[PDB]
C-alpha cells in the first residue's frame, strides 16, 4: 500500500513495510521509500528488484544530469525517464511507482505504471492496498491541506490498506517534501503491529545439539614467517 | 605551406584552399542563370554544342527535384547529378513524414547541410559544382544558388559558370528596370537573351539552348521544360536582341 | 610540418588547426552585440547584402534554435547553419529526454563539448564559427551564453564579437563602470534595444539605416526578431533624443 | 469517450476524465485532450501508454519540425501520427483524433483508428462509448456551427456516451481551438446528467 | 604533381588528375566505333592481339537482348560497368516487366563512376564505353566517360587514333542517319568509319568484330568468318 | 566519411621520446597555477579564476568541480578538455562502481579510472593526448584523506602538497618548507593562500580566487534527513566572502 | 493467423518420346469452389528447347519459373552463350528448391 | 521441471550478540533421487559469508563467479570486501540476469570488520535484498524454516546458544521436507574465529 | 586522405628490425632499474623510484611494484600507465584461468598470454607499442620459483637472476659475478640492494626511493606468501645489510 497526497506547500508519500513472496512474509519491515535525488522521493509496488533497480537507474542518472547542468534535479525530468524506461521493455519490469518531489518548479506528485503510462494528481494509491487506501482518500481528502493534515490522511490510507488488505501490513513509513526545505524521512512513523511477549523462551540447554566434528576456519590471509 | 593539399584543412587564412580549387571547376562550366518572376521561377542553361554528332534536345542538363523544384549546374556535370539524386531523396523522406511537398528553403538547407559535409573530413572532395535551383511552396516564389563551401543565399536573379559576369550585369538590369516585378512568360524571354549575351565568353564553339520554368499562373506551380513554339519564341526574342 | 594541418600538438603546446579556426570567423567581417535587461536579453548584429541580385530577406545570421533560445553566429554561414541545425536537434532532443526545456547554458555547454571534440579528433575538423546564445532562463533569468572553435564557453553580462569586437567591448565595459550593474536598467524590451543599436553606433563610429541592422530579442517564454519596420521604429526613436 | 467536432470559427475537441483497469477507476479525472503544437491537439483513446509514447514523440517531431521549417500543418501532424501508429501497428492499440486551426486551413479534424488509417472529417467520435452515440450524432451535426452550438453537440453527445458506457465517465472536458487562441471548458456530473 | 596522389585532392585549377589519367587509359586502348540510323544501331571495333600467337581481344559486350556496349582501356573494368548494366537490365524487367531505357541506363552508369571519383582509397574506373541500344523511343547511342560524363550522339569513336573516324562521321552525318531498314549498309558505313582509324595494319577476318540491334533485330555480336562479308 | 585514423598519432621517436605527451605537458605549463594541500583532517585544492574578459561572468567557469560528495578536482592547461574529463569521471564513477556496489568509489580507484581515459587518448586511434595535469582531492571511509596528480601520460602520483602550472617550481619550493604532517585544514587554507599569492599579478581577492575543501561531513548540504548513515558531502566550495574573511587574517 | 500458402489446384503432364517431349497442362486457375481464369498459361517456354511448369501455389510457381528463366540467362551471359542442357537445368532447379528448404516453394515442377 | 526444487536444499543464517551463524543441509539429488551428501551450500569470501540454495549449476557458477569479483575487487581496493558492500554486488550481479536469471536463493552472512555490526541479508533469485534484523531463511523447505525460527529465536543470543537454536530450526525443518537434509553445517562467526561444526541427523 | 599522417607503427626497417619496438626499448633504457632476483628457498624483488620529491605521500604510493594475484607479482620498468593497462588484463586473465580449472594460474601461462598480448601491437592495429618491460616473480606447484621478463616486442625469458630499466648492462655484470646457484633469500636481499647501490643515478640509496618485495615459502607450513615492503621496513633492511 502506498499512497502520494499534495499540500499547501509541498507533497507527501507514504506506504507500509510488508514484503511478500506468495502467502509468506518475507520481510517484516521492507524499505519501500526511494530517493532519487534528495528532494525526489519515490515509493514503489510490484515486482521489488524492479522498483528498486529502475529507482537506482534513473537516481544515478538524475545526479549525473543534475551535474552536468548545474541545477536541481526536476520531478519531471525523473517521471520522463522512468516511463520511457518502462515503456521500452513493454511491461515486463514491473515496477509501479508514485514519484513525489519538490523543485524550483514547485511541488509534484505523479503515478507511473509498468507499461509506461503517467497520470497527475493530488491524491494517489497503488499496490494491493490500493483500494483500501483510496477510499480513505476519496472521503477524507479536500483543497487546501495543510502538512499536518496531509501526514495524517498519508498514514490513515496506509492503515486502512494494512488492516484490510493482505499484501499489505507492519508499519508506516512517510516521507514529507516541503517547499523551501530538506525533505524529512520517517521511517517507521508508526508501529502499529508489535509483536507481543512469546509465552515461553526457546533457548536449548547447550550440549542438546548432536555434533560429529569441529574444525577452525581459516579467514585470514596467508601468514608471515 | 602544404594547407591546400588536403580538404577540411585550415590555411593560416582561415581559409579552405581544397573548396577554393573546387570554385575553379565551376568557373570552368558553362554558364547558367535563373530569374524570379512574379509568381515563380525560370531556369536557363548553356549547352556547348562539341559536334554535329550530338543529337539535339537529347543531352538534357536541367533536372526536377520532387514535382515542384527545378535544379541546374555549372562545373562537373557528374558532381551535380549526385547532389540531385540526394536532394531526391531529401525530398522523398520530408514527404514521406510530413505528407506535404518539401518547402523551397526547407530543401535548400538539405542539399547546404550536404555539401557543407563534404568540406568537414580528408576523406571527401568537395562538390565541383554551383547549383542554381527553386521553385513554388505554399509561401510563394523561391529562388537559391549554393556553392561548393556549401554557402547559399536566396535571390531575384542567379548566375554561374564562365559567362557570370556577363549575365549578372544582364540581371541587374532588370532587378532597376522592373520593381513591381517580372511575368513567367517574360522571363523565359529574358532568360533566352542573357544565355544568348552570356555566350559571348564561350563564342569559339555554337551551343544550344535549354529553358524551364514552375510558375503558379503557366505550370500550375509543377516543373516543366520550355518545349516548341515558345522556346522558338524566345530564341526569336533573342536572336533579335544581339543584332 | 604536419603537426599545423590536423589537431594535434605543436612542439609550444599549440594546436593551429583551432586558431586558423578562429581566423574564419571574422571572414564574413560582421560585428556582433549582445545585451541584458531587466525582463529580456537583446542580440543585434550588422547586416551587410552587397548584392543587389540577393534576396535580402534570406541573407540573416540570427536563428530560432528553440522557442526560449536563439543563437546568433559569428563566421561562415555553411558552418553557421551546421551549428545551428545541431542545435536545434540537442535543443528537441533534450526537452524529449528529460521533460523540460533545454537552458541556454546547457546549451552553450553541449555545443562547447561537440568543438572540444573536433580539437582532439583528427577526423573532425573544427567549425570556424563563434556561437552567441541568449534567452530568458526560467531560473537564471536573461542570459549569454558564447561558445567558440577552442571549445570554451562561458556566461557573460554583456558582450560582442566580430572584426572590431575589442571597441565594443570597451565602450559596453565603460558604461557598466558608471552604473556598477550587471545589466541595462530598463522596463521595456524596445528601449534595450534602442541602448544597443545606440552603443554599437558610439562604438563603431556608424550610422545604421533599417536594413543595415539585424536584431533578434528574447523574453519570457519566447525568442522572436524585428522585421526591417520593426527596426526603423526603433531608429526614429534614438534620433528622436 | 471522445470526439472532436469543426465549426464556423475553428474547432473543439472533446473527452470524457476515466481511465480504467478492468472494472477498478484507477483515474477519474484524466486529460486525454493532449498537445502536440500550440494550436494542434490531440483525443486519445486505448492504451494510455502508447497514447501518451505516441503523443510525446510527436510533440517532439513537431518542435524540431518548427525550429526548422515553421508552423506546421494539421495535415503534418496528422502524417506522423498516422507513420508511427501504422509502422508499430502489430505493437499498439492506440486510436487517435487530431485536430488542429490554421488561418488558411480553419478547423480540420482528422481520425486515426487501429491500423494507422488516416480519415479527413467535419466530425470524429472514438473510444468505446462512441458506439452508443452513432447514430444522436450523425442526426445532430451540421456544418458552421456557432461555438455554442458546438460545445451543446459534444456535451449532449459524450453525456450519453458516458451515460451508457462504464469506461467512460467523470468530467467533459474540451478544448476550443480558433484565431482567438486556446481555450479550456470543463462540464462537471450534475451539469451533463441531467441534459 | 603535388594533387595527383588520389581521387579525392582538386588541383589549384580545379583539375582531377586521377580522372584526367584514368581517360588516358582509354587513348592507348584499341579503337572502336558507333552509329546509328532510326531503325539500327551499330558496333564495330577493332581487337587488338599480344602477339601472332595469341587471340585477339573481345571488345563487345551484350547486356539484354536490346542493350549492349563495346569497351577501349581497362578490359577488367568493362566488365565490372557492363555487370552494372545486365543487372539493372535485369531489375527493371523482373520488378517492371519493362526493358530499360537506353538514356537511363547511361544516368546509372554515370552516377556508379562518380562515387569513384569523390572518395577516398577508391578510384575511378579506366576505360570508355560505348552504348547502343533499341527501345520505346527507337535507336540510340551513348558515349561513356569513366569522369561519369554520359553523352547521347548519332555518331562516335573512342581509344587510339580515334579522331579520323569521327571526323569522317561529322561528314557523313547526313547520309548514315538516313540508313533505315538495311543493316548491311549501316554496317559498310561503320566499318568504313573504323577504316579512317586504320594505320599499317588492315581489317582481316579475325580482327574485326561488329554489333548491331535494331527494329525487329536482337543485339547480336559478329565475329570471325561472319564479318568477311564486309573485309 | 567514416572515421579513417585507425592508427596512433602518438608514437615512440628514436631517442625514445613520446612527442605528443611531451607537447600535452608543455601546454601545462602553460596553464595558470593551481595547487592542493593535505591536512591531518581534510585536503584543500585551489586556483586562479583567470577572466578571460571582465565582461564574462567568472562565477559561470567552474574550475574546481565535484566528482563525487567526498572527491573534488582541479586542473591546470586546456580548459574545455578539463571539463569533458570531469564529465567522463563523474560518469565513470557510476558506471564502473557505483551501480555495482552501491557505493561512491574510494579517491585512488576513481583517480585510476581517470588516468585510465587519459592513457587510452596516448595510445588510440586518430586522437590527441588530453592537454590538462588534474589534482584530484578526496576522502573515503578506509584510505582516508588523499591528494592525486595525473598527468597527460596517464601516469598519477600521491602527493602530501603539490602545485602545476605556470609557476609550479616556484610553489612547491613554498610548500617543501611551510608543509608538516601536523597541519590542521584552517592551516593548509592558510598555506594555500600564501602560496597562490606568488603566482597571482592583478587583483587576488574571492572573486578571482576558486578554493574547494575535502574536510568534514556536511548535513546541512545532504538536502534531506532521516537516514542516520548518510551524514552529508566532504566536498565543500568556499564562498567569495569565506576567502574574504581568511584574507584579513592573512 | 496468417497463412502464406494456397491452392490453385491444376493438372500437369509430361510424356517423354523417342525425339521429342510433350508438357501439359489445363488453363484452370481456383481458389477453394470458385474460379479466378479459366485461361491463365501454367507451362512456359524458358528458352534452350526447355518447357517448364510449376504446379500447385501459383505465386510460388511463377516465382521459380521467372528466377529459372533469369538462370538461363544468366548463363548465357557467364559461359558463352553455352546451351543449357536439360539435365544441366534439372540440376539447377534442384538447387533453387532447395534454397527454400526452410519456407518451401509449394509446387511440383516438371520440365 | 521448476528449476529452484530439482536438486533440493536450504540454508539458514541468524544473528546474534556479536556473532552470526549461518547454516545449509548437504543433500543433492535429481528430484527423488539423492545423489550426493557432501554438496556444502556455504562458501566465503574472506570474512563474507555466502549461502546459495536453489539449481545446483547455479549455485557452483555463482560461487565460482563471487570468488572471481572478490579476488579482484581485493587486489584493486587492496582490502577484504565488507558484507554491506558484498550484498550490493550480488544484487546487482543477479539483477543483470534479470530476463534469464540465475534459479538460486542466496543469503549473506557476516562481520563488519569496522564497526562489528552482525550483518545478515537474503535475497531473491533476480536481485532484491531482504535485509533482516533476526533471521534469513531460503530454500525447498523455507516455509518450514520460518515456522521454526520464527518461534525458536530469541535476540541477543551467545555464540554457544546461537548454535543449538539455528541448528535445531535446520533439523526440524529439513525432516518436514523431502528434499532436504542428508547431512548438515554450522558455522559460527565472531570477529576474528570461526567454528564449523557437522551435525548428526536422520539420513532419510 | 588520412594516409598522409600515419607513422606506419607495424613496419620493419631495411635490416629487419621493428623501429618502434626498438624505440620503446630506448624509453625504457630511461625508466627506474628494477631488479629480480631468484633463489632457493624464494624470491626478491627490488626497484627504484625516479627522482622523487620530498613531499611525495609515499606509503600510499606504487609504480614499480604490482601484485597480480597471491602468488605472482610483477615489477615495472616503463610507462606506469600503460603498465597499468595490461596489469589489469593479466590480473582479469589470471581469475578466468581461476574460475575455469579451479587451480591457481601457472606463471609461465600468465606471462605468455600478456607476452602475446604485446606481440599483436608490433604486428597489426596500427598502434604503437606498450613502453613496458615486465620482472614476473612468482610460484606454482610445477616448477616452483621462477623470474620471467617481457619487452615491449613481446619476447619473454626465463632468469636466475635479471635487470630492467636503467643501467641493466653494469647490473648485469654485477649480478653474474655474485650469483651463485645455492643462494638463500636473505643473501638475495643484500644482492639486489648492493646493485642497485652501485648502479643508481642518485648520490645516495635511501628508503623513500625504493620499492621492495619478497616471495618466500617462509610462510606457516606448505603455502607462499607475498611482502610489499612498507617504507619503514625498507629503511630497516638498508639499516641491516649495512648501505645506510
Ligand atoms: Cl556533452
Ligand atoms: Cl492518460
Ligand atoms: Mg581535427
Ligand atoms: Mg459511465
Ligand atoms: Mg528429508
Ligand atoms: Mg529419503
Amino acid at each position: 500500500t502506498i499512497v502520494g497526497v499534495k499540500f499547501n506547500n509541498g507533497v507527501v508519500i507514504a506506504a507500509d513495510t510488508r514484503s511478500t513472496q506468495g502467502p509468506i512474509v518475507a520481510d517484516k519491515n521492507c524499505a519501500k521509500l526511494h530517493r532519487i535525488s534528495p528532494k525526489i522521493w519515490c515509493a514503489g509496488a510490484g515486482t521489488a528488484a524492479d522498483t528498486e533497480a529502475v529507482t537506482q537507474l534513473i537516481g544515478s542518472n538524475i545526479e549525473l544530469h543534475s551535474l552536468y547542468t548545474s541545477r536541481e534535479p526536476r520531478v519531471v525530468s525523473a517521471l520522463q525517464m522512468l516511463k520511457q524506461h518502462l515503456f521500452k521493455y513493454q511491461g515486463h519490469i514491473g515496477a509501479y511507482l508514485i514519484v513525489a518531489g519538490v523543485d524550483p518548479t514547485g511541488s509534484h506528485l505523479f503515478s507511473i505504471h509498468a507499461h509506461g503510462s503517467t497520470d497527475v494528481g493530488y491524491y494517489l494509491s497503488l499496490g494491493s492496498g490500493s483500494l483500501a487506501a483510496m477510499a480513505v482518500l476519496e472521503s477524507h481528502w479536500k483543497q487546501d491541506l495543510t502538512k499536518e493534515e496531509a501526514i495524517k490522511l498519508a498514514s490513515d490510507a496506509i492503515q486502512a490498506g494494512i488492516w484490510n488488505d493482505l499484501g499489505s501490513g507492519s508499519n508506516v513509513d512517510v516521507c514529507v517534501m516541503e517547499i523551501g526545505k530538506d525533505a524529512e524521512y520517517l521511517r517507521n512513523y508508526l508501529t502499529p503491529n508489535v509483536r507481543e511477549e512469546k509465552q515461553k523462551s526457546y533457548k536449548f540447554p547447550r550440549g542438546t545439539t548432536a555434533v560429529l566434528k569441529e574444525s577452525i576456519v581459516n579467514i585470514c590471509d596467508i601468514q608471515e614467517e | 605551406t602544404g594547407y591546400d593539399l588536403s580538404n577540411s584543412v585550415f590555411s593560416p587564412d582561415g581559409r579552405n584552399f581544397q573548396v577554393e580549387y573546387a570554385v575553379k571547376a565551376v568557373e570552368n562550366g558553362t554558364t547558367s542563370i535563373g530569374i524570379k518572376c512574379n509568381d515563380g521561377v525560370v531556369f536557363a542553361v548553356e549547352k556547348l554544342i562539341t559536334s554535329k554528332l550530338l543529337v539535339p534536345q537529347k543531352n538534357v542538363k536541367i533536372q526536377v527535384v520532387d514535382r515542384h523544384i527545378g535544379c541546374v549546374y555549372s562545373g562537373l556535370i557528374p558532381d551535380g547529378r549526385h547532389l540531385v539524386n540526394r536532394g531526391r531523396e531529401e525530398a522523398a523522406s520530408f514527404k514521406k513524414l510530413y505528407k506535404t511537398p518539401i518547402p523551397i528553403p526547407a530543401f535548400a538547407d538539405r542539399l547546404g547541410q550536404y555539401v557543407q559535409a563534404h568540406t568537414l573530413y580528408n576523406s571527401v572532395r568537395p562538390f565541383g559544382v554551383s547549383t542554381i535551383f527553386g521553385g513554388v511552396d505554399k509561401n510563394g516564389a523561391h529562388l537559391y544558388m549554393l556553392e561548393p563551401s556549401g554557402s547559399y543565399w536566396g535571390y531575384k536573379g542567379a548566375a554561374t559558370g564562365k559567362g557570370r559576369q556577363s549575365a549578372k550585369a544582364e540581371l541587374e538590369k532588370l532587378v532597376d528596370h522592373h520593381p513591381e516585378g517580372l511575368s513567367a512568360r517574360e522571363a523565359v524571354k529574358q532568360a533566352a537573351k542573357i544565355i544568348y549575351l552570356a555566350h559571348e565568353d564561350n563564342k569559339e564553339k555554337d551551343f544550344e539552348l535549354e529553358i524551364s520554368w514552375c510558375s503558379l499562373s503557366e505550370t500550375n506551380g509543377l516543373h516543366k521544360f520550355v518545349k516548341g513554339d515558345l522556346l522558338q519564341e524566345a530564341i526569336d526574342f533573342a536572336q533579335k536582341e544581339i543584332n | 610540418g604536419y603537426d599545423r594541418h590536423i589537431t594535434i600538438f605543436s612542439p609550444e603546446g599549440r594546436l593551429y588547426q583551432v586558431e586558423y579556426a578562429f581566423k574564419a570567423t571574422n571572414q564574413t567581417n560582421i560585428n556582433s552585440l549582445a545585451v541584458r535587461g531587466k525582463d529580456c536579453t537583446v542580440v543585434i548584429s550588422q547586416k551587410k547584402v552587397p548584392d543587389k541580385l540577393l534576396d535580402p530577406t534570406t541573407v540573416s545570421y540570427i536563428f530560432c534554435i528553440s522557442r526560449t533560445i536563439g543563437m546568433v553566429v559569428n563566421g561562415p554561414i555553411p558552418d553557421a547553419r551546421n551549428a545551428a541545425l545541431r542545435a536545434k536537434a540537442e535543443a528537441a532532443e533534450f526537452r524529449y529526454k528529460y521533460g523540460y526545456d533545454m537552458p541556454c547554458d546547457v546549451l552553450a555547454k553541449r555545443m562547447a563539448n561537440l568543438s572540444q571534440i573536433y580539437t582532439q579528433r583528427a577526423y573532425m575538423r573544427p567549425l570556424g564559427v563563434i556561437l552567441t546564445f541568449v534567452s530568458v532562463d526560467e531560473e537564471l533569468g536573461p542570459s549569454i551564453y558564447k561558445t567558440d572553435p577552442a571549445g570554451y564557453y562561458v556566461g557573460y553580462k554583456a558582450t560582442a564579437t566580430g572584426p572590431k569586437q575589442q571597441e565594443i567591448t570597451t565602450n559596453l565595459e565603460n558604461h557598466f563602470k558608471k552604473s556598477k550593474i550587471d545589466h541595462i536598467n530598463e522596463e521595456s524590451w524596445e528601449k534595450v534595444v534602442e541602448f544597443a543599436i545606440t552603443h554599437m553606433i558610439d562604438a563603431l563610429g556608424t550610422e545604421f539605416s533599417k536594413n543595415d541592422l539585424e536584431v533578434g530579442v528574447a523574453t519570457k517564454d519566447k525568442f522572436f526578431t524585428l522585421s526591417a519596420e520593426n527596426i526603423e521604429e526603433r531608429l526614429v526613436a534614438i534620433a528622436e533624443q | 469517450s471522445i470526439m472532436a467536432v469543426t465549426f464556423k470559427d475553428g474547432v473543439i475537441l472533446g473527452a470524457d476524465s476515466r481511465t480504467t483497469t478492468g472494472a477498478y477507476i484507477a483515474n477519474r479525472v484524466t486529460d486525454k485532450l493532449t498537445r502536440v503544437h500550440d494550436k494542434i491537439w490531440c483525443c486519445r483513446s486505448g492504451s494510455a501508454a502508447d497514447t501518451q509514447a505516441i503523443a510525446d514523440i510527436v510533440q517532439y517531431h513537431l518542435e524540431l519540425y518548427t525550429s526548422q521549417y515553421g508552423t506546421p500543418s494539421t495535415e503534418t501532424a496528422a502524417s506522423v501520427f498516422k507513420e508511427l501508429c501504422y509502422e508499430n501497428k502489430d505493437n499498439l492499440t492506440a486510436g487517435i483524433i487530431v485536430a488542429g486551426y490554421d488561418d488558411k486551413n480553419k478547423g480540420e479534424v482528422y481520425t486515426i483508428p487501429l491500423g494507422g488509417s488516416v480519415h479527413k472529417l467535419p466530425y470524429a467520435i472514438a473510444g468505446s462509448g462512441s458506439t452508443f452515440i452513432y447514430g444522436y450524432c450523425d442526426k445532430n451535426f451540421r456544418e458552421n456551427m456557432s461555438k455554442e452550438e458546438t460545445v451543446d453537440f459534444i456535451k449532449h453527445s459524450l453525456s450519453q456516451a458516458i451515460k451508457w458506457d462504464g469506461s467512460s465517465g467523470g468530467v467533459i472536458r474540451m478544448v476550443v481551438l480558433t484565431a482567438a487562441g486556446v481555450e479550456r471548458l470543463i462540464f462537471y456530473p450534475d451539469e451533463y446528467e441531467q441534459l | 604533381n603535388n594533387y595527383d596522389g588520389d581521387t579525392v585532392t582538386f588541383s589549384p585549377t580545379g583539375r582531377l588528375f586521377q580522372v584526367e589519367y584514368a581517360l588516358e587509359a582509354i587513348k592507348q586502348g584499341s579503337v572502336t566505333v558507333g552509329l546509328r540510323s532510326n531503325t539500327h544501331a551499330v558496333l564495330v571495333a577493332l581487337k587488338r592481339n599480344a602477339d601472332e600467337l595469341s587471340s585477339y581481344q573481345k571488345k563487345i559486350i551484350k547486356c539484354d537482348e536490346h542493350m549492349g556496349l563495346s569497351l577501349a582501356g581497362l578490359a577488367p573494368d568493362a566488365r565490372v560497368l557492363s555487370n552494372y548494366l545486365r543487372q539493372q537490365c535485369n531489375y527493371s524487367s523482373l520488378v517492371f516487366n519493362r526493358k530499360l531505357a537506353v538514356e537511363r541506363a547511361g544516368h546509372l552508369l554515370c552516377d556508379k563512376a562518380q562515387k569513384n571519383t569523390q572518395s577516398y582509397g577508391g578510384r575511378p574506373y579506366g576505360v570508355g564505353l560505348l552504348i547502343i541500344g533499341y527501345d520505346k523511343s527507337g535507336a540510340h547511342l551513348l558515349e561513356f566517360q569513366p569522369s561519369g560524363n554520359v553523352t547521347e550522339l548519332y555518331g562516335t569513336a573512342i581509344g587510339a587514333r580515334s579522331q579520323g573516324a569521327k571526323t569522317y562521321l561529322e561528314r557523313t552525318l547526313d547520309t548514315f542517319i538516313k540508313i533505315d531498314g538495311n543493316p548491311d549498309e549501316l554496317i559498310k558505313a561503320g566499318v568504313e568509319a573504323i577504316s579512317q582509324s586504320l594505320r599499317d595494319e588492315s581489317l582481316t577476318v579475325d580482327n574485326l568484330s561488329i554489333a548491331i540491334v535494331g527494329k525487329d533485330t536482337p543485339f547480336t555480336i559478329y565475329d570471325g568468318e561472319a564479318v568477311a562479308k564486309y573485309i | 566519411m567514416t572515421d579513417r585514423y585507425s592508427f596512433s598519432l602518438t608514437t615512440f621517436s628514436p631517442s625514445g621520446k613520446l612527442g605528443q605527451i611531451d607537447y600535452a605537458l608543455t601546454a601545462v605549463k602553460q596553464g595558470v597555477t593551481s595547487l592542493g594541500i593535505k591536512a591531518t583532517n581534510g585536503v584543500v585544492i585551489a586556483t586562479e579564476k583567470k577572466s578571460s574578459s571582465p565582461l564574462a561572468m567568472s562565477e559561470t567557469l567552474s574550475k574546481v568541480s565535484l566528482l563525487t560528495p567526498d572527491i573534488g578536482a582541479v586542473y591546470s592547461g586546456m580548459g574545455p578538455d578539463y571539463r569533458v574529463l570531469v564529465d567522463k569521471s563523474r560518469k565513470v564513477a557510476h558506471t564502473s562502481y557505483k551501480r555495482i556496489y552501491g557505493e561512491y568509489p574510494p579517491t585512488k580507484l576513481l583517480v585510476s579510472e581517470v588516468a585510465k581515459i587519459m592513457q587510452e587518448a596516448t595510445q588510440s586511434g586518430g586522437v590527441r593526448p588530453f592537454g590538462v595535469s588534474l589534482l584530484i582531492a578526496g576522502h573515503d571511509e578506509f584510505n582516508g584523506f588523499s591528494l592525486y596528480q595525473v598527468d597527460p601520460s596517464g601516469s598519477y602520483f600521491p602527493w602530501k602538497a603539490t602545485a602545476i602550472g605556470k609557476g609550479s617550481v616556484a610553489a612547491k619550493t613554498f610548500l617543501e618548507k611551510r608543509w608538516n604532517d601536523e597541519l590542521e585544514l584552517e592551516d593548509a587554507i592558510h598555506i594555500a593562500l600564501l602560496t597562490l599569492k606568488e603566482s597571482v599579478e592583478g587583483e587576488f581577492n574571492g572573486d578571482t580566487i576558486e578554493l574547494a575543501i575535502i574536510g568534514d561531513e556536511n548535513p546541512d548540504l545532504l538536502g534531506y534527513t532521516g537516514i542516520p548513515t548518510d551524514k552529508g558531502p566532504r566536498f565543500r566550495k568556499l564562498t567569495s566572502q569565506e576567502i574574504n574573511d581568511r584574507l584579513e587574517a592573512l | 493467423q496468417f497463412n502464406p500458402y494456397g491452392d490453385n489446384g491444376g493438372t500437369i503432364l509430361g510424356i517423354a518420346g523417342e525425339d521429342f517431349a510433350v508438357l501439359a497442362g489445363d488453363t484452370r486457375n481456383i481458389t477453394d469452389y470458385s474460379i479466378n481464369s479459366r485461361y491463365e498459361p501454367k507451362v512456359f517456354d524458358c528458352g534452350d528447347n526447355i518447357v517448364m511448369s510449376a504446379n500447385g501455389f501459383a505465386a510460388d510457381g511463377d516465382a521459380l519459373v521467372k528466377r529459372f528463366k533469369n538462370s538461363v540467362k544468366w548463363y548465357h551471359f557467364d559461359h558463352n552463350d553455352k546451351k543449357l542442357s536439360i539435365n544441366s537445368a534439372a540440376r539447377n532447379i534442384q538447387h533453387l528448391l532447395y534454397g527454400k528448404r526452410f519456407f518451401p516453394y509449394y509446387v511440383h515442377t516438371i520440365i | 521441471s521448476d528449476p529452484s526444487s530439482i536438486n533440493g536444499g536450504i540454508v539458514v543464517a541468524m544473528t546474534g550478540k556479536d556473532c552470526v551463524a549461518i547454516a545449509c543441509d548437504l543433500r543433492l539429488g535429481s528430484q527423488s533421487l539423492g545423489v550426493s551428501n557432501k554438496f556444502e551450500k556455504i562458501f566465503h569470501y574472506g570474512h563474507v559469508f555466502l549461502g546459495i540454495t536453489g539449481l545446483a549449476t547455479d549455485v557452483t557458477t555463482l560461487n565460482e563467479m563471487f570468488r572471481y569479483k572478490t579476488n579482484l575487487y581485493k587486489l584493486k581496493e587492496e582490502r577484504a570486501i565488507e558484507p554491506e558492500t558484498f550484498t550490493q554486488l550480488v544484487s546487482s550481479s543477479l539483477y543483470e540476469r534479470r530476463f534469464g536469471p540465475y534459479f538460486v536463493g542466496p543469503v549473506v552472512a557476516g562481520i563488519n570488520s569496522k564497526s562489528g555490526k552482525p550483518f545478515i541479508a537474503g535475497f531473491d533469485l533476480i536481485g532484491c535484498i531482504d535485509e533482516a534484523k533476526d533471521f534469513i531463511v531460503s530454500g525447498t523447505a523455507s516455509d518450514q524454516l520460518f515456522g521454526m525460527c520464527e518461534s525458536l529465536y530469541e535476540p541477543n543470543l551467545e555464540p554457544e546458544d546461537l548454535f543449538e537454536t539455528i541448528s535445531q530450526a535446520l533439523l526440524n525443518a529439513a525432516d518436514r521436507d523431502a528434499l532436504s537434509g542428508w547431512g548438515a553445517v554450522v558455522y559460527i562467526i565472531k570477529k576474528d574465529e570461526v567454528v564449523k561444526r557437522y551435525l548428526k541427523m536422520r539420513q532419510d | 586522405g588520412s594516409r598522409r599522417y600515419d607513422s606506419r607503427t607495424t613496419i620493419f626497417s631495411p635490416e629487419g628490425r621493428l623501429y618502434q619496438v626498438e624505440y620503446a626499448l630506448e624509453s625504457i633504457s630511461h625508466a627506474g632499474t628494477a631488479i629480480g632476483i631468484m633463489a632457493s628457498d624464494g624470491i626478491v624483488l627490488a626497484a627504484e623510484r625516479k627522482v622523487t620529491s620530498t613531499l611525495l605521500e609515499q606509503d600510499t604510493s606504487t609504480e614499480k611494484l604490482y601484485k597480480l594475484n597471491d602468488k605472482i607479482a610483477v615489477a615495472v620498468a616503463g610507462l606506469t600507465a600503460d603498465a597499468e593497462i595490461l596489469i589489469n588484463t593479466a590480473r582479469i586473465h589470471a581469475q578466468n584461468y581461476l574460475k575455469t580449472y579451479n587451480e591457481d594460474i601457472p606463471v609461465e601461462i600468465l606471462v605468455r598470454r600478456l607476452s602475446d598480448i604485446k606481440q599483436g601491437y608490433t604486428q597489426h592495429g596500427g598502434l604503437r607499442p606498450f613502453g613496458v618491460s615486465f620482472i614476473y616473480a612468482g610460484y606454482d606447484d610445477r616448477y616452483g620459483y621462477q623470474l620471467y621478463t617481457s619487452n615491449p616486442s613481446g619476447n619473454y625469458t626465463g632468469w636466475k637472476a635479471i635487470s630492467v630499466g636503467a643501467n641493466t648492462s653494469a647490473a648485469q655484470t654485477l649480478l653474474q659475478m655474485d650469483y651463485k646457484d645455492d643462494m638463500k633469500v636473505d643473501d638475495a636481499i643484500e644482492l639486489a640492494l648492493k646493485t642497485l647501490s652501485k648502479t643508481t643515478d642518485s648520490s645516495a640509496l635511501t628508503y623513500d626511493r625504493l620499492e621492495f618485495a619478497t616471495i618466500r615459502k617462509g610462510a606457516n607450513d606448505g603455502e607462499v606468501y607475498q611482502k610489499i615492503f612498507k617504507p619503514q621496513e625498507i629503511k630497516d633492511i638498508l639499516v641491516k645489510t649495512g648501505i645506510t
